């Protein structure tokens, strides 16, 4: 519901379409949005298994955005 | 008496700068602190402009702080206002009044100047055009003419009929900014239907800064 | 910056009553506030400095008062050449700074006269020029209330109309008011009755004068 | 350069009273013009010069405005400016039409007289519209000559 | 600010915190018009870079 909220001012207009631990690292240097993808099978429910899980680069769309936060994670649960 | 005397009208080009300057005497000049105000037509002034003209400390608002800078002549006894960026809700007439207190204390103005009209705008000339006495709107024994103008925006004039002999009915209608960015002067006259064709009725245009002058017989 | 805010805005009156003039601020400021008196054409003048204090060459009919957020002038007797506009300045303490009003009109009461209507066809040296525009007259007339409205076709008009009213006469205490219909040349000849509404509080029904061209 | 730290360290003032802002402020807060002023009191006239207080210096000798913003620095001067035999060297005006504005110069010699007509020093209704102060050494603590 | 970076906002500015109104003393707009015009000098000119 978050995105049909408003729509003043849009630009950057980019939709790509086509256990389980998905990892993800968020880099923001001279306004370019590095992010990182890395999976690996794990099966404890504790916390963060041990291991190395090199990442893979998946997207760098800069957006020139200062980003500060980051929340609305999923519901329902 | 104390009395300020300023300058006459200045037009200036929308982005230019200008100088009017605020002339006093009659007092001694050395501690008093000078105002400055410039009431818009139809709005109002609220600004404080106090500039001390024995030492070199200027007080300006907040809507204007770098586009206006003052200064003070302890050998002329007379201010400058430098205001820059000139827009087209500032054309106006500009006033310098002093205060009833001295420098160290401050109170309300006292002592007013006589006003500077600044316009900025483009110039333009005037066009005298008749109206039509139509006999049917001659209902309550009178009847009505006219000497409305084109278009112009310079007007340092005024109307008057058959030289100023007439003087029943010489209501002169202010001018009015239109969308074009002119101004149009209205003027009539109330006479009887009795002297209508007899007696003759023609304006007379003063246009110094033009130098033309357009009698038209209606 | 403390603003000042006048609810009345206007007092029309006959010369001799007591005036009502008021002048509120927006926090609870002290006394320094001042009037003023500006005759229309004229420099301003003071009128009463510091709210407490009478100036210098005022007559003694003016008599302000007020202390911290109930302001008000009471002039004793009104004289003929003391109708204007009276601004009310606001001083702070620490920024120097100066605020003012807006202004209250002091009109002079006279009985309501029905405002003479009269409108002025185009003549045909405008129409070779282009720009016809027709004037409708509206004078002698007590309030400040007049609605000029066109009717194009049985129909209204609005945007292209600016009138303009001059000041109060010192002889009759009449007003005068003139609208300017600001068309094109080709728009002119489209329609041919033109007629001019006048809504008076003092006319009984809104008068409404047209010409056959 | 101000320095602000002659006048705190000394307790030798009569009456400190500051007015407007408060004395910490005037160490920090820059100041555009400063102005300073020189007179001397009959010793009971110190209250007098405040905004708000009246008498007979603060209305047609030395105004005060009512938003005043300094400091008032009162010092006594019994053997620096006093005479066992006379002080007859510092006069008042008491006869004026009306108050002065604050910061105000009256510096005149003319005759006193409540309608026109300028009369001369000797007559009967007209008297010098300034008087001596006085100042002695064997008199009480009200009346010593004080610099404000 | 960041090299490519945006900052599109028009809240009103303040030294302190505590948002302030446009209507205010101390609070002003944090944007400003440029002004251009065709009748000045070869410095103010409108430039697309």
């Amino acid at each position: 519901t978050m995105i049909f909220d408003n729509a003043f001012n849009c630009t950057f207009e980019y939709i790509s379409d086509a256990k389980h631990l998905r990892e993800f690292v968020f880099k923001n240097k001279d306004g370019f949005l590095y992010v990182y993808k890395g999976y690996q099978p794990i099966d404890v429910v504790r916390d963060l298994p041990s291991g190395f899980n090199t990442l893979k680069p998946i997207f760098k769309l800069p957006l020139g955005i200062n980003i500060t936060n980051f929340r609305a994670i999923l519901t329902a649960f | 008496q104390v009395q300020l005397v300023q300058s006459g009208a200045e037009v200036k080009k929308p982005g230019a700068s200008v100088k009017v300057s605020c002339k006093t005497s009659g007092y001694t000049f050395t501690d008093h602190y000078m105002y400055w105000v410039r009431q818009a037509p139809g709005q109002g002034l609220e600004w404080m402009g106090v500039i001390n003209p024995d030492a070199g400390s200027v007080t300006y608002a907040q809507k204007f702080q770098g586009r206006v800078t003052m200064t003070s002549d302890t050998s002329t006894s007379t201010v400058y206002m430098e205001l820059s960026s000139l827009r087209s809700e500032d054309t106006a007439v500009y006033y310098c009044a002093r205060d009833l207190f001295f420098i160290p204390a401050a109170n309300s103005f006292d002592y007013w100047g006589q006003g500077t009209l600044v316009t900025v705008s483009s110039t333009k000339g005037p066009s005298v055009f008749p109206l039509a006495p139509s006999s049917k709107s001659t209902s309550g024994g009178t009847a009505a003419l006219g000497c409305l103008v084109k278009d112009y925006f310079p007007e340092p004039v005024t109307v008057s009929w058959n030289s100023g002999a007439l003087t029943s009915g010489v209501h002169t209608f202010p001018a009015v900014l239109q969308s074009s960015g002119l101004y149009s002067l209205s003027s009539v006259v109330t006479v009887p239907s009795s002297s209508l064709g007899t007696q003759t009725y023609i304006c007379n245009v003063n246009h110094k800064p033009s130098n033309t002058k357009v009698d038209k017989k209606v | 910056e403390i603003v000042l805010t006048q609810s009345p805005a206007t007092l029309s009156l006959s010369p001799g009553e007591r005036a009502t003039l008021s002048c509120r601020a927006s926090q609870s400021v002290s006394s320094y506030l001042a009037w003023y008196q500006q005759k229309p054409g004229q420099a301003p003048r003071l009128l009463i400095y510091d709210a407490t204090n009478r100036a210098t060459g005022i007559p003694a009919r003016f008599s302000g008062s007020g202390s911290g957020t109930d302001f008000t002038l009471t002039i004793s007797s009104l004289e003929p050449e003391d109708f204007a506009v009276y601004y009310c300045q606001h001083r702070s303490n620490w920024p120097r700074m100066f605020t003012f009003g807006q202004g209250t009109k002091l009109e002079i009461k006279r009985t309501v006269a029905a405002p003479s209507v009269f409108i002025f066809p185009p003549s045909d040296e405008q129409l070779k020029s282009g720009t016809a525009s027709v004037v409708c007259l509206l004078n002698n007339f007590y309030p400040r209330e007049a609605k000029v409205q066109w009717k194009v076709d049985n129909a209204l008009q609005s945007g292209n109309s600016q009138e303009s009213v001059t000041e109060q006469d010192s002889k009759d205490s009449t007003y005068s008011l003139s609208s300017t219909l600001t068309l094109s040349k080709a728009d002119y000849e489209k329609h041919k009755v033109y007629a001019c509404e006048v809504t008076h509080q003092g006319l009984s029904s809104p008068v409404t004068k047209s010409f056959n061209r | 350069v101000a320095d602000y730290s002659v006048l705190y360290n000394s307790t030798f003032f009569s009456t400190f009273k500051c007015y407007g802002v408060s004395a910490t402020k005037l160490n920090d807060l820059c100041f555009s013009n400063v102005y300073a002023d020189s007179f001397v009191v009959k010793g009971d006239d110190v209250r007098q010069i405040a905004p708000g207080q009246t008498g007979v210096i603060a209305d047609y000798n030395y105004k005060l405005p009512d938003d005043f913003m300094g400091c008032v620095l009162a010092w006594n001067t019994r053997n620096i400016d006093a005479t066992s035999t006379g002080n007859y060297n510092y006069k008042y005006r008491y006869l004026r039409h009306g108050k002065l504005r604050p910061f105000e110069r009256d510096i005149s010699n003319v005759p006193f007289s409540p309608d026109g007509k300028p009369c001369t020093p000797p007559a009967l209704n007209c008297y010098w519209p300034l008087n001596d102060y006085g100042f002695y050494t064997t008199t009480g603590i009200g009346y010593q000559p004080y610099r404000v």
